[PDB]
RNA sequence: UUUCUAGCGAAACCACAGCCAAGGGAACGGGCUUGGCAAAAAUAGCGGGGAAAGAAGACCCUGUUGAGCUUGACUCUAGUUU
RNA sequence: GCCGUUGCGACAAGGUCGUAACGAGUAGGAAGGUCGUGGCGGUUGCGUUGAAGGCUGAGCGUAGGCUCGGCUGGAGCUUCCGUCAGUGCAGAUCGUAAUGGUAGUAGCAAAUAUUCAAGUUCGAUCCUUGAAGACUGAAGUGGAGAAGGGUUCCACGUGAACAGUAGUUGGAUGUGGGUCAGUCGAUCCUAAGGUACUGGCGAACGCCUUGUAUCAUCGGUGGCG
RNA sequence: CAACGUGAAUGCGAGGUCCAAGUGGGCCAUUUUUGGUAAGCAGAACUGGCGCUGUGGGAUGAACCAAACGUGGAGUUAAGGU
RNA sequence: ACGUUUCCGACCCGUCUUGAAACACGGAUUGCGGAGUGCUUGUCUACUGCGAGUCAAAGGGUGUUAAAACCUUGCGGCGAA
RNA sequence: CUCAACCUGAACUCAGUCGUGAUUACCCGCUGAACUUAAGCAUAUCAUUUAGCGGAGGAAAAGAAACUAAAAAGGAUUCCCUUAGUAACGGCGAGUGAAACGGGAAGAGCCCAGCGCCGAAUCGAUCAGUCUUUGGCUGCUUCGAAAUGUGGCGUAUAGGUGUAAGUUUCCAGCAGUGUCGUAUGUCCGAAGUCCUUACGAUUGAGGCCAUAAACCAGAGAGGGUGCGAGCCCCGUUCUGGAUAGCGGCACUGUUGGUUCGCUUGCUCCUUGGAGUCGGGUUGCUUGAAAGUGCAGCCUAAAGUGGGUGAUAAACUUCAUCUAAGGCUAAAUAUCGACUCGAUUGCGAUAGCGAACAAGUACCGUGAGGGAAAGUUGCAAAGGACUUUGAAGAGAGAGUUCAAGAGAACGUGAAAUCGCUGGAGUGGAACCGGAGACAGUUGAU
RNA sequence: UAGCUUCAGCGAUGGAUCGGUUGCAUCGAGUAUCGAUGAAGAACGCAGCUUGCUGCGUUACUUACCACGAAUUGCAGAGAGUGGUGAAAUUUCGAACGCAUAGCACCAACUGGGCCUCCAGUUGGUACGUCUGGUUCAGGGUUGUU
């Protein structure tokens, strides 16, 4: 996107200078007409061009590593097999059977949109869509003129291995995506960035898996070369386990309070109990006075 | 006015720049044409190979590249007369004839005449009329299996080898390899002034 | 979702090609849906509306009645029904524009050509209903 | 003419506003300090003050800012002679 | 006593708490901002039983600002997470639009001058009629034209605007009408001069000469027909 | 290599690297001091200030005396005063 | 609390300036608009992936929620003297 | 001196053709600045660029080596990445600045002059036949072009003669048969206006046998309809169907024309562009540096000759092409024109100057300059009628969800201004701190 | 009291803001089509009532043909009207063509004026450069013949 390169830059327009009373900006020549005299080009001005025109050569797109793009869908596959991920994100899985959620390859078959509207509403996957529905609304602000009217939820993705034309099946339910194993798309395993997709895996890709992302050891994928699993840095990533094991526990020494100061001096002149607190001879000097 | 250490700068921005701007925006777009385009004429000279005629093998030219090899624009005449080929034979058939390029060396000649044998061998030829074949001509449950090729016909292969193991040898480790070097670059050196001397002895 | 990509998904171009569009054009935009028991009797679902045809108003404060069409007023997007007026100050009278997709067709002005068009579209639905 | 009346009806200018003495302060205050004082709303004049208004001083200087003109300034050139 | 900064410390925490000292600030540098604005990918919700926008009481925050209440309004708006920016105005003799005091004020004073009765009108210094009194004073404030204007010409209506008062009147405004040529002009001739042809020049659009430069530039009586 | 062991006071944690802003018109005062008849003049030395800074006092004041600043309270004072 | 009345304090903001309340300049009033940006090239710093490697270009293959995503490099850039 | 040729040059309202002038985004040939940077300024830079002139197309231009180079070599042109901010240029200052090799997109080759052979075997008008007639095919038609040479073979890979082997068609139209595309027209399409409720108006809320359920969904894009709609409508999906037309293909038939060739071996013969190249000097230009490219003047060739091999000159090793003649698609550029699809862009002071009777009103003699201006309501239902006034206008009334939506009509801010009530009011007014009053608000 | 200032309420002047949007900006794709057969542009004119805008050209907000199939609409009014578009037509200036450039003049036919040497009307034609051919020519330029 970017504005013509001429625009508000289109009048004859010089400074009339000093000496008239005015503000030395360029302005329109001629007469007759309300536009003569008036302030042009600047950007303070109405009608002159904007402050520093965005051009249309601007750094649209970007490069992405390869191997930071495989590490991310890599990511983004595996929290997808976490419930918690899910429900954080918002998908409703309260009645899911079993997370990563494999279903038989005879869903791969579906031709209609009723059978794969029973499959689901069986299935349990239902309220996710019912909240798509819910969901559905008026986008606030300029997008609606822009042909992004509706903003509504996301529904749960269908992953098949071997497309006997199913997306058919699927197309028309809201916010129900439907992919191809061997090509996994990042922007639809995270929207918006964020992790916990709900999948619907059939058999055949879940099998493929294997495959296509390999194992831990080294250059295990065969259809990413040189591609393995990433190995984490922490190998047991749950901190309390660590702090309250044996070994930790028994080199960990016993807890302690705040330490306590007096905080407060009293005047041990003025007073008796703490000035022989102090100076137990004092209250012997009194006596003997 | 750069201040403390830097790098001097060299942008090249002091013409009118902004009447020379190019994007690249089309680039998905110039590559779905040229899909387009490259499907376009596979029906249109279908069964024939999409790439078009053959090429030759050829030597990289210069020492930095000489151990390589990539395709060539064609085969010399003396190329397809080794391989039995006429001229006007092969423009027919599809094979591309380089009528500038010229063999010095047996090596060279010999590897794209075994590429045409090669291609000769792989080729499948269609009747011209098809009620009636002729000589030379494929047969029938030949022309059956005629399937149009896709990329470069007669691919090369740039896998690297590496030599077996062997034993080494007292001959071998008795060179002294940089005295040689430093022997002939010397020789090189000063051919012409020992030239030069050998003439004024003669001379005296 | 469309999957033609010779048609515009763009709401500025469809406003625009619906607010401009010629007289043949607003008479297919002017279309109305059959009662079911018409539906049933000439097994199409809506046509385009004609004048003399007879309707009943679905929607409105006019809900319920009916009465034949006299004008299309095409111009303005809208169709008269025969008694579904009301008075100006002086006491004349004026009818009220209905838009034809918020009326129902209880009776269709048939001639050769209107006959024609029931018979084909009829045959669609069939043939389309058949292979569904 | 001004003046008063009926009708009609602008503009300049305007940080906020408009009583003084001395003091000190950017060395000449309407504002600050100490004193003199201090009572609505107005009409007609007036030219002391508002360092009054008109104009980013046409004087002087600075700028590695110009332009008209001159020549024994530097570098060129139409033309002309050979 | 409270707020915060700094240092240190405790606690299974991008957090809470404890503790001692500390707290000036132009130019300038950093940090925090559940301060504010507009998009995008997502997420959380509200809405014709009333969104945005607008006016303004009960509160909250050191502040940037925010929440709620009441009234107006009639269709959108919003939480939080990332990320992006045409992201915050008191000034720039800033741009643009509108509005004040001045102020019912300066002023509407050159060209001698108007008065009486009547008419019309809702309404008359100003329109019309009559009577009177003055002026231009024939190198006119008279009667006609050239350039220019273009309907301003004439008739009948006129309510608003305009005629720097007024207006029943008008070069205004609405509706109509109006310019008649053998003899008046243009048309025709050439003047100063312009511009073509050739010719030459010119990278070219095209320029130069109107001249023996260029140049094979024709037309007149008669017979015959 | 063998032995010897912290050798004046007081105070206090120390050292290293990188990136970069603004500034590059200063002015005032005690003392010293050059030009000048002098100057609220021009030019220097040490230190402290104003600039960047409020607060009590000197009626008033950029620099003088006291004293430097989160927001409040009680008590006591500095210079100055009754 | 932008109401009234009392006691104390209280000079008009922005700017250049050693010094502004200044007899220095801009500012009659209000609304809306209004100024460190884009890109190329360096350098340092923070974060991320891999690591003597790393990134891969044009391109090709595929992809119809097809300008995306996914796959793909005897060779090229930087680094390893 | 008569007549007849040729050569040269004319006139024709002679028969039939062709050119002119527009367009600007890209393309080709010329002409050609200065601002600016160098912290001044003249070479330099801006820039071989604004401006000016000419000439085409759907692409243009270029293009089949008088090339790159120095390997064990590549092999027309165009374009991309890289080479590379490198070699190089530069008051060696500011600055400027390529190419080959390498990886790719696309790839297609050819024709003359000359020499030699046939030697007019060639061609235009006109006439007459004939056909599928905005053009073609046949001639004892008649004229003319052409020996100052049209056509055939033939061009550096050469070529030709003879000879031995093998091998031998190709174009254009018409009709049919299918096979496939069409930014080409026209026609055709699944499912609720169901019950309750809300509303001015629903598309809003709830319910519709069933474990899985209102129903359709290969259609839940978009728009319209009284804001909200897959299911009310147009539409959307059917890698949509039917139909008519345009095209491209493949095969059959048929009409016209055309084919003594083609390749490899042997034999003999043969083989090429001049005021051009090159050189001197001058000016411009380039990264091109004792001259990269271009041009003026002088000089002016040769025939294993000529050019080139990046430091000038002789004498030497070689390597590589063949200048001074010509044609040629693709990859590439470009929204100026016509037709389309989109968007992290603007939302009426923004976005094109122009969302609207916008290049309009208006201004200038002229070149030229150039605005402001979006919104009643779902529907005009646009306020009948009564009443005062000459009228504007007002008081009633009516329409409407609503008119305080009443025509300059959605909302309706601040500045500014008028009224009613309260309170203050001695040459400013505002303001911070602390009370009081009035007032506001809370109290299981 | 009035005036002035201020507070609360009400009302003016003004047109900010908010809410979309047949507009604009940018990106991408497909195609190649101006003119003497008169272009681009300009002028004038054309509707029952219609100034402007849009459309059109004397057949003038359009004729014919083909597809669809009942309207247009402000008031009238009477295979509609829309779309496609292959037939017909397409005013005057304008490269602009008879010469000039806001005017006047030549050629031929035909028609009317009674006849026509004179008038009037209609039709066709008369531009520059250039190519091919045709006709009529000029020159001791070269040559042949009497």
């Amino acid at each position: 996107h970017a504005v013509n390169t001429k625009a508000g830059k289109q009048h004859s327009a010089e400074s009339w200078g000093t000496g008239r009373a005015v503000a030395r900006i360029p302005r329109v020549r001629g007469g007759g007409t309300h536009r003569s005299g008036q302030g042009a080009f600047g950007n303070m001005c109405r009608g002159g061009h904007m402050f520093a025109p965005l051009k249309v050569f601007r750094r649209w797109h970007r490069n992405v590593n390869i191997a930071q793009k495989r590490y991310a869908v890599s990511s983004a596959i595996a929290a997808s097999g976490i419930p918690a991920l899910l429900q954080a994100r918002g998908h409703v899985i309260d009645q899911v059977a079993e997370v990563p959620l494999v279903v038989s390859d005879k869903v791969e078959s579906f031709r209609k949109t009723k059978e794969a509207v029973v499959f689901l509403r069986r299935s349990h996957l239902w309220a996710d869509i019912e909240k798509v529905y819910n969901s559905k609304r008026n986008r606030a602000g300029k997008g609606k003129l822009r042909n992004r009217q509706h903003k509504q939820k996301l529904g749960p993705v269908v992953i098949y291995g071997q497309d006997a034309e199913c997306a058919r099946a699927f197309r028309n339910i809201p916010g129900v995506d439907v992919m191809n194993v061997e090509r996994l798309n990042l922007l639809k395993l995270a929207p918006g960035g964020h992790l916990g997709r709900l999948i619907i895996w059939t058999e055949s890709a879940f099998k493929k898996l294997d495959t296509i992302y390999g194992t831990t050891v080294a250059n295990s994928s065969q259809l990413k070369k040189g591609w393995s699993v990433p190995l984490p840095i922490m190998a047991n990533s749950d901190f309390s386990r660590i702090i309250r094991s044996e070994e930790v526990v028994k080199a960990i020494r016993a807890p302690k309070k705040n330490p306590v100061l007096p905080k407060v001096h009293r005047n041990p002149l003025k007073k008796r109990t703490l000035l022989y607190k102090l100076n137990p001879y004092a209250s012997i000097l009194r006596k003997a006075s | 006015a750069p201040r403390g250490n830097q790098m001097l700068g060299n942008a090249h921005f002091r013409k009118h720049w902004h009447k020379r701007i190019k994007t690249w925006f089309d680039q998905p777009a110039r590559k779905l044409r040229r899909r387009q385009n490259r499907q376009a004429k596979a029906v249109e000279i279908a069964p024939r190979p999409v790439a078009g005629l053959l090429r030759s093998v050829v030597r990289c030219p210069q020492k930095r590249y000489n151990t390589k090899t990539r395709l060539g624009r064609g085969f010399s005449l003396q190329e397809l007369k080794a391989a039995g080929i006429s001229q006007a034979q092969a423009r027919t058939i599809g094979i591309a004839v380089d009528v500038r390029r010229t063999n010095k060396t047996a090596e060279g000649l010999k590897a794209n005449a075994d590429r045409l044998k090669e291609y000769k061998a792989k080729l499948i030829l269609f009747p011209k009329k098809a009620s009636a074949p002729k000589k030379g001509d494929s047969s029938a449950e030949e022309l059956k299996v005629a399937a149009q090729l896709r990329g470069d016909v007669l691919p090369l292969s740039h896998t690297i080898t590496f030599d077996e193991p062997r034993q080494v040898t007292d001959a071998e480790r008795k060179v002294e390899i940089f005295r040689l070097l430093r022997k002939e670059r010397a020789d090189k050196k000063y051919r012409g002034k020992r030239e030069k001397r050998a003439r004024e002895a003669a001379e005296e | 979702m469309k999957v033609n990509p010779f048609v515009s998904s763009d709401s500025g171009k469809s406003r625009k090609a619906h607010f401009n569009a010629p007289s043949h054009e607003r008479r297919r935009i002017m279309s109305a849906p059959l009662t079911k028991e018409l539906r049933t009797k000439h097994g199409i679902r809506a046509i385009p509306i004609r004048t003399d045809d007879e309707v009943v108003v679905m929607r409105g404060r006019h809900k319920g009645n009916t009465g034949r069409v006299l004008r299309c007023y095409r111009k303005k997007f809208v169709i008269h029904i025969d008694k579904i007026t009301r008075e100006k100050a002086n006491g004349s009278t004026v009818h009220i524009g209905i838009h034809p997709s918020k009326v129902a067709i209880t009776k269709l002005k048939l001639d050769k050509d209107r006959r024609a068009l029931v018979e084909r579209k009829a045959a669609g639905r069939s043939r389309v209903t058949g292979i569904l």
